[PDB]
Parts: C-alpha cells; structure tokens; sequence
C-alpha cells in the first residue's frame, strides 16, 4: 500500500498534467470562438446600429408620404504549477471576452428594443395604406 | 460581369450633374449607384485575391460614399478598404483605418473607434515597428474603453501602453500604469489571480532607482508563499533586490537562469532583465 | 523656515556619498546649512547639505545609505525645510557607533585601532548632523564599513539629534 | 520514518482528489460553450441579414415621396 | 515532500477559478437566450415592414 | 389607469364595428388597440406582483392579436404569458407555451419552436411530472435542433431523452439513444472530450440482457490506459462487470464507493447502479 | 467643435415654433434636431474630459426628447449621462439612471430595468454608502431576473443581498437567503461544485444563536469523507462548532489559521470570522 500510493499518486501527478492540459483544449476552442464571435458581434452590433439609422430616415419618410521518486513526485506539482499559470491566461483571456460581450449585449439589447418600437408604429401606419 | 467593366460604368457615372442633366434634382443616386458598383467590383476582386484591386476599389465607393451624405456606411467601408489592404500586398492599410476613426471620432461612436484604435495600433508595431505612435492609441483608446466604464477592454489596452512602455526606457511611467492597473484590479476578485504579474513587471520597471521602489512595491503586495500564484511574482523578485543593491551581476544573472525553470521568461522579462543585468556593471566597477 | 517642494535624486559623486550629507544646488542652498526631510506628519529627518553644480535647481539628491534610512524615493515630493541647532545644548560630545564591515565581500580580523577611527571620523563628518539610528558609510583606510548611531550625548543630556563638532568624542 | 510517509500520502491523494473534480468542470464547458456556439451562428445570419430587410424598406420609402 | 501538502491549494485555487468561468459563461448563455428571443422577433417585426414598404412603393412611386 | 378598467375598455372596442361606429372602415385596429390595452393592463398586473393576473390578460391581448393577423408577434404574446403563469403560482403555462408553439411551427420558425419545446418538455417533467410527455417532446424538439445543424443543442436533448428513459424501464432504447448521440459526437474532435461518459451510461443501463452487452459496448469503447477522461468511464464498468459475472454484490458495492471517490456519482448513476446492485442479490437468490 | 456653440444653437432650436416659423406643423422635428445638437456635444465633452458638462449635456439632450415623446430612446440617453456622471466627478449618476429606471420599468422593460438595477444599488452602495437602499435595490432586481427564469442573474443579485445583509448586522435574514439561493441551485448539476460556499457563509451567519442552527445546517449538508471541494465548506465549520460549544477563543482562531492555507480567508469571512472570535470572549468574561 505505501508504495502502491507513493506510485498510483504519482501517476495521478503525470495525469494530474493531461488533466489541466485537456482543460487548455477545451479553453482553446471556448477562446478561439469567443474571439471569432467578439469579431461577429462587432458587425452583428452594426446591424442594430445600421436598423437604428434607416428606421428613422423609414419613419420620416412613412410621416412625409403620410400627408528519486520523491525529486519527481516534485517536479510533477512544478508541472502542474507551470499549467496553473496557463488557466490564469485563459481565465483572463475568457473573463475579459465575456465582461466586454456582456455589456455588449446591453447595446445590442437596447437598440434592437428601440427599433422594434419604430417598426411596430410604422406597422401600424402603413398597413392601413395598405395596396 | 467583370470588375474591369464595372469599374468603367462606375466612373462614368460618379461625375455631379448639371446643366440640364442635373435637371431639378440631381440626386445623390448616382454617386451611391457607383458606390455600389466599386463594391461589387472589389469584392470579385477580393476572389481573385488581387487584394490591392480589391482595396482601392472599396477606396473607391467608401470615397464616394462620402459624396453620397452617408458617413456610418462609409466609415465601415473604409474598414472594409482596411480589411484588404491590411492583408494584401500594398500599404494604405494605416490610411483607411484612420479615414474610418476620423469619421466614428467625429460622428460620436467612440465605442467602435477604440475597437478599430486598437487594432490601429496592433499594426503599427507588429508591422511599421512604430512604438511611439503605437503606444498614443493604446493609450488613447484605453481613455476610451475607460470612458464607457468597459474596465474590462480598458485594461487590455494599458497592459500594451506600459508593456512596451517599459521597452521604450519609459521605466518609470510603466510603473505608474501598473500601479492603477493594478488598484483598479483588487476591486474585482475576478482579476486576483493576474494582479500578480502586474506587481512583478512594476517591480522589475525602474527608472534608474536605487532605493526600494520595488523593494517597496513588493511589501505592498499581499502574499503568503504556500500560494503559489503568488511565488510565481514576488519570490524571484526579492532575491534580484538583493543582487541589485549589492551590484552582483552574477546572484541577479543566476537568479534569472533559475527562474527561468519554474515559470519561463518571454521576450519582455528577457529584454528587460538584460537591462537591469547591465544596470549592475556599469555601475561595479565606475 | 516655512518649507519648500523639492524632488529626491540620486548622489552626484562617491566623494559626496562617503560625506553623509544631502546633495544640493548651490542656486537653493549653501554647504552647510540644516534641514528637515518631511515624508510624513510623523516622520521627520535632519540630513546637512552640501551643494553641487550637478544637482538641478528644486531637489535633494540623496546617497545609497540615507535613502536606505529615511526612505525617500527619486522622483517622489517631499517637503525640505531650514533646520537650526542649538550649539548650546546640541552638540555631540560623545555618540556611540555600531560598526559592521558593510561588503560582506571584504570581511577580516584584523585589528582596527578605534582612536584612529574616532579622529577620521570626526575631521570627515565635522560640522554635520546625526540622528539615534542613523545608516552610512565610513571609509577609513580603503575599507568600506556600515555605521550606526546608538546613543548620542551632549557637551549629560541625551539628544536624539545633535551636531557633531571639532572636539566630538566618539565611541 | 513512516509517519512522514503516511501523512505524505494522506495530503497527495486529497491533493489528487481535488484535480479530478476540476477536469470534469472542463468536459462540461467544451459542451456547453459548443452548445452556445451554435446559438450565436444563427444571430449573426440574422442580424447582418436584417440589415438587408430593413435597407431594402428604408429605400423604398424614400423613392416614395421624392 | 512539502511540495504535496502544498501544491494542494494551487490547485483548489484554480478548481473556484473555472467554477467562475462556468458560471460565467453561462450567464451570458441566458443573455443571449433571450437576445435570440428579442432580436430574431425583431427582424420578424420587420419582415412585416419590409412588406408594407414594399406595397407603400407600388402605390405611391 | 386602473387594470381592471383597461380589460374594461378593451373589451369595448374588441368588437366589430357597426351602425354609425363602423362608419366607411372597419376596424382592423381596433383589435389592436385592444391588444395594447390589456398589455396595458398586465403590465401593471405585473407590477404589483400579481402574475396571475398579468398572465390572464397577455391571454387576451395575444388572443386577440390572432384574431387581427399576426401571428409573430402574438406569439410572443403567448410567450409573455407563459414566463407570467410559470413564475406565477397558478398553471396554464403549459397551455400558453403549447399555443405558443403551434404558431412558431405552423409559422417556420423552428429555431424558436424548439427554445420553447424543452421548455416544455422541462417544465411538464418538473412540475406536472408527466414524462411519458416530456419524453416525447424532448426528442421532437432535439430533431428540430438536428435539423438546425444546431447538434450540440439536439444532443442537449437527446440526454434529457434517454436520460429519463432509463428512469422509466426503458433501459434498451436508452442504450440505443447513447449510440446515436455517441456516433453523431466523434464526427467532432471537439466531442470526443465527452462521448465517454455516453459509453458509461450505455454501458450501465441493462434491459436484463444474459449475454455480454456491456462487455461488449466497453469493448467497442477505444480508450488507452495512461489516458485519464476514459479512466472516468470504462476502467470502473470492466470492474463492475466482473462483479456482475460472478454474482458478487460486494465487489460492484464497494468499486461503486471507490469510484465515488475519484468522480462523484450523480443521482442518476446512484439509482441505477442501485438497480444493478439488486440485480446481483436477485441472481444470487433467483 | 465647438461645444459652447452647438448648446447655444440647440436651446435656439428647441422651442414650438410660432408665427411664420411654425406655419401649420412644428416640434418633433425641431426638439429631435435640438437632442441630437446636445449629444453631439457632450461627446466632445467627454474626449474633452470634462464629464460634468458631457452628462449635464445628456441630460439635457435626455429631457428634450421625452417633450418629444419617445420614452425608449430617451431612457436611454438617460443612461449615457448616468455613464458620464458615474466615470466623473459630480454627482446625478444616481438621478440619471433614476430617470432611466422609471421610463424602464413603466414601458414594461424590466430585462433591462433590472440590467441597470444593480448597476444602481452597485452605486448607491460602493459610493454613497447607501447599504439599506443598496438591498432593497438589488433585491427587487433580483426578483425581476427570477422572474425571466435568468436564474444565474438572480442568484448573483441574492448573493449581493444577503452578503451585505451579514455585515448590517442582519445574520438570520442573510442565512435566510442563503437557503433559498441553495435550494434553487440543487436541481443544476452546475451548480452543486457551488452549493457549498452557500451552505459555508450560512453556517457562518449567526444570529447570537446560543445552540445548533449551524450544526443543524451543516447536517443538512450533503458531504462524503472522500468529497474534495467539500473540505472547503463544512470540514472547517464543525471544528469551528465545537470551538465555539466551549467557548474557546484559542481552538477557534487557531483552526482559522490552518484553513487560511488550504483556502484562503476573503475579507467577508475575516469581518463575519473575527465577529464569532469576539462573541467568544464575550461569552467567557461574562
């Protein structure tokens, strides 16, 4: 048992690295994608913004035309250690993504909000002129 | 069909009316109808990857679009322009980004402006290697990010203004970055784990000091070594306040190599290790 | 007297730094004059002056060892006011000294005769101030030291600050 | 001396205990981060794509009146 | 040795790190549920209007 | 404006017109008018908390709204209605979402349709615990999902389906539901990360068989030993299969134990393996 | 450009016309021209980095549109000069989203109400200081996120109530909470990692109770000697209960000293930790 422990935990300390190395896998394609979409939400934002525009310039015009085994057991945790700083980078790079999504999203929220309205009023205005 | 050929159109159709052409309303129809053409044109051309086509042709029809009256769609446009230019085979590049964050500045859309101000300065070192223009948009657009309380986007940019801030000798004014970065980072337990390395790179920053700025900067930080994240900050640092105060440029070189095991060192810390490691022999035997 | 904002620097020369006194501008003040070094509402320092064509007009320009003492910084604002001692009640007339080889590097048990020490000593640091806990430099003989004030005495009155003169006696 | 060899091996397994939970937090991430991914694709085509609903309207109206 | 009884914690450290980002990620999950709820309605609002402005021009133009 | 007046009023013109009131038009709009007033009045329903009421009058101003011609947005009417009812403490959510759903059906918007179909399927399995129902509607809207391209989504349900199926006896075509959501995943490097524990749960769940299903779906399981997601799923099943083939109901109760140390075992792993665990005895004393 | 000029056009501008001027039609079309004048120049404002006049000049832009009628985008201009104010130096950055909540929340907009909800009592609470209208902020919010079923939302609100509910003093009304935002956060597997802090600040939460409670709670805990996350919840709270039974003020502080290694104290646990140390003593010289 003693050395069936000193052992088996030590292969849990070489696991214990695919284990926190799977995770940066998992954090690449989740970063990867935060970034890609970051890059889409940028001309998905323009697309409230653009609605934004031609909506009041729509209105206008609906109201103009409506009127040594221990040194490694050691070394292991060393790994580890060097792995920990890894998801501190992914942490941040993943916080940072969603901190500034999140807000984004408020935007986004807002404005599409702002031009449904326009659009239910104008709706309501121009099928009556309706054929 | 071919962009040649709509190119052609294009042209003989972007010129202002008058006389009796003008009639009553010369309209701004026909500088948007080019516009359009050039778009369809750059983006074929954009297939055929022909890029510096591509890019002055979106020059073209955001230009255009700017004797149109429509500044937003032509702003993005002009992003557009950038998009190719950036990677193509010409320049111009930094001009329609520049042509776009004059026209989102002006319009009041600082939002997107710092979103392009960065990359506007990502190009401007990676490429044209022009630090010091660089870092006036990272900064710049930093206020920005700030200005629209996104503390977030905000800090991304002033880890760039002092990281090669640092670079530029400006030692001193690298630290003061870190500094604020660094309070308006504790606020945000979701930001404790990176204050680390912000208390690491100011402490390393000097500004031909001799005294415990850092020696100071180092008490400052909370740490209780079985953290970790934590040795991985100030542990190294100590032992090099030591070798500098003694000008040993042998404890401060070897300390260097050593921890450049636990935690490898990137082309940051080397470059400015290096400095201080001749901070120390200069001043030995002088 | 009412104070003036100045700017901490680094010693012009080793010549100024084995002296033990802040480094000035001849344009703000003149070698020998006191003043008060003010970093805190409770912590106050009395450093002797000594000016310098490389010091720049508005900062004090400190040694390795002082600024390892009072600590200041170079570039942060401090508060340097005009200090006068009472010569009558004052003067050192005998201040101990603990004395430590300040490089570990040169470190021997030769014997040092400390009359001779006590008489460098006071014909290097005459007319200057000296404060209980106090770090320096002391060169004598080639050899680098780190002193420290102990315990200083007038002309027997316990002083915390006091101006070493000519006839100062040292232990 | 035993006793250092047994409390070692009493601090690594809880140690070891703690890793493996923190890796099954991960296989669920890249399950629903991907889960989410996929809810954005379709935004973005209907967003970009909205433009073209509303320009195609806002052009129509002003050809309307002039 | 120590390095055992210790390193425990730099992990323990990280296993509330990823309990955060699990949580974040998710938070903006339900921000962007209801966003998909509100902004494809809203392009549907405007298909409705993209058809009433297409009329407003075979009437008036 | 009082609620209960507005659900007044509102009924006053939610007629068709006639007589001088009718006048040379109808009265298209009127029904509208009548939709804004009772959203009107479940907003202030809404306010004082008394959801049930806010839920009752979306009922109506989205009943009306069809009565108009608009399905969209009355639909999402009934969607109000349905978020109203649900955080409310009466029921009907279950009749709103329904009617919800055969309009983003009936419409072709199924993206939608599916968002509200787990819904569904979720709330008619927590609350009313009709499975026999949930299940059903779990899989038709995981299709809709599968049609979408939206995989993962389909897959999210596709686990609600077999998931509850094996809950329910329906052990076999809960396997089977593991393959399917197990082949379409490896089509994803990305998914490999999960399509083990797909192969644990198949791989437990035993419609009686007497012959080596298990040991077999274990074997089709490619895992490496030094690998440590599969030592998560396979190592402990060989164990508990062997404890199986040797009517041994100590050796599965403590690997079971074991196992819950290095992976906590949910509810639904407890239930079943408790099943198992009486099938042993059952052997045993068969 | 020029700020100082486009105010003065803007007042200039905004005002019902008369006489000629007027004609037949006059103010929508005006008092919008004159909200764009005021935006436009509390952007320059804000690069001027003047704040004050920026979110003054929102709120003028901000009041001028609602004499326009149109609440929605005006609400959120309110919300601009609530940004200014906040990032500036006056005050108003609780006025602006105020007058941001009450057109929000009226419109039957609490996704968003409750958005800048929390924004508010986050203000009100960091700033003014203002905790007893803080919760009673980030609680109706939180009530307006359950309602949208935005569970997570909600629980972060809660948290933020009953975490500044523990330092008011108010220890049962915070244990309280905790319970709800536990027994809400059981059914997730995504959350059960996290039901244990809860179930830790609870046990920690006393009302001067003189018996269980905490030793009832810590029952009520679901723990395993093999669970890891768990040794950093209730592990330390039954040592604590039993330092606290015999009122010993060294076992206690002692206990405290180990577990800021293995999981360090935040300030909360310190504030509430010191709290428990004091009651102790002032148990034991009594």
């Amino acid at each position: 048992r003693a050395d069936q422990l000193a052992d088996e935990s030590l292969e849990s300390t070489r696991r214990m690295l695919q284990l926190v190395e799977e995770s940066k896998d998992a954090g690449i394609r989740t970063l990867v994608m935060l970034d890609e979409q970051g890059e889409q939400l940028d001309r998905v934002e323009e697309g409230m913004n653009h609605i934004n525009q031609d909506m009041k310039e729509a209105e206008k015009n609906l109201k103009d035309l409506g009127k040594a085994r221990e040194n490694e057991m050691d070394e292991n945790l060393e790994q580890v250690s060097g792995i920990i700083g890894n998801l501190r980078h992914m942490a941040l790079d993943m916080g940072n993504e969603i901190d500034t999504q999140n807000r984004q999203i408020d935007r986004i929220m807002e404005k599409a909000d702002s031009n449904k309205t326009r659009i239910d009023e104008a709706n309501q205005r121009a099928t009556k002129m309706l054929g | 069909a071919e962009a040649m050929a709509l190119l052609a159109e294009a042209e003989r159709k972007v010129k202002n009316s008058q006389s009796f052409f003008s009639g009553l309303f010369g309209g701004s129809s026909k500088i948007e109808e080019a516009c359009e053409i050039y778009a369809r044109a750059a983006n074929m051309f954009k297939m055929a990857k022909n890029w510096s086509a591509a890019g002055n042709a979106f020059c073209q029809a955001a230009q255009l679009h700017l004797q149109l009256q429509s500044k937003h769609d032509a702003a993005t446009c002009f992003v557009d322009a950038g998009n190719a230019f950036k990677k193509a085979d010409p320049q111009e590049a930094i001009n329609c980004l520049m042509r776009a964050i004059e026209i989102y500045t002006d319009m009041g859309r600082f939002t997107i402006a710092a979103k392009h101000h960065i990359s506007i300065a990502e190009i401007y070192e990676t490429e044209l290697v022009d630090v010091e223009k660089a870092i006036a948009h990272y900064e710049q657009s930093a206020d920005y990010y700030k200005g629209e309380e996104s503390n977030s986007s905000a800090n991304k940019c002033l880890l760039k203004v002092a990281g090669y801030a640092a670079q530029l000798e400006q030692y001193q004014k690298a630290i003061d970055i870190y500094e604020q970065v660094g309070t308006s980072a504790m606020d945000s337990p979701l930001l404790k784990y990176s204050a680390k390395d912000y208390f690491f790179k100011a402490a390393l920053c000097h500004f031909c000091i001799d005294m415990l700025n850092a020696k100071l900067a180092v008490q400052k930080y909370e740490e209780l070594f079985p953290a970790f994240s934590d040795s991985r900050e100030c542990k190294l640092m100590k032992k090099l306040l030591e070798a500098h105060e003694e000008q040993n440029v042998d404890s401060y070189t070897e300390s260097v190599k050593e921890y450049d095991s636990i935690s490898r060192l990137d082309q940051w810390l080397t470059t400015m290790l290096l400095r201080i490691k001749k901070t120390i022999q200069g001043d030995e035997e002088d | 007297m009412a104070g003036r904002s100045m700017q901490a620097a680094r010693c012009p020369t080793d010549e100024l730094s084995l002296s033990n006194c802040a480094v000035v501008s001849e344009k703000d003040y003149q070698s020998g004059q006191h003043v008060i070094v003010r970093t805190s509402p409770n912590h106050k320092y009395i450093f002797t002056l000594r000016t310098h064509p490389s010091v720049v007009p508005g900062s004090v320009a400190f040694s390795l060892p002082q600024r390892k003492w009072a600590g200041l910084s170079i570039g942060q604002e401090i508060e340097v006011a005009l200090y006068s001692f009472d010569k009558a009640k004052q003067c050192i007339g005998t201040m101990t000294i603990e004395i430590d080889f300040l490089q570990k590097k040169n470190i021997d048990s030769n014997p040092y005769d400390t009359d001779k020490m006590a008489a460098e000593f006071i014909q290097q640091f005459n007319n200057q101030a000296f404060s209980v806990g106090q770090q320096l430099v002391f060169s004598f003989n080639d050899k680098l030291f780190g002193l420290l004030v102990k315990d200083i005495e007038a002309m027997r009155q316990k002083i915390e600050v006091g101006l070493v003169v000519g006839n100062s006696q040292v232990a | 001396a035993l006793s250092e060899i047994e409390t070692r091996h009493s601090e690594i397994i809880k140690l070891e205990n703690s890793i493996r939970e923190l890796h099954d937090m991960f296989m669920d991430m890249a399950m629903l981060v991907e889960s989410q991914g996929e809810m954005i694709d379709r935004i973005e085509y209907n967003v970009e794509h909205a433009v073209d609903y509303v320009e195609r309207a806002v052009s129509d109206t002003k050809k309307a009146v002039k | 040795n120590r390095r055992l009884q210790q390193t425990q914690a730099q992990v323990d450290e990280v296993v509330d790190i990823m309990r955060v980002n699990v949580d974040k990620v998710l938070e903006r999950d339900q921000k962007l549920s209801e966003l998909d709820d509100r902004a494809d309605a809203l392009q549907a609002g405007a298909s409705q209007f993209e058809t009433s402005a297409a009329k407003l021009k075979r009437k008036y133009w």
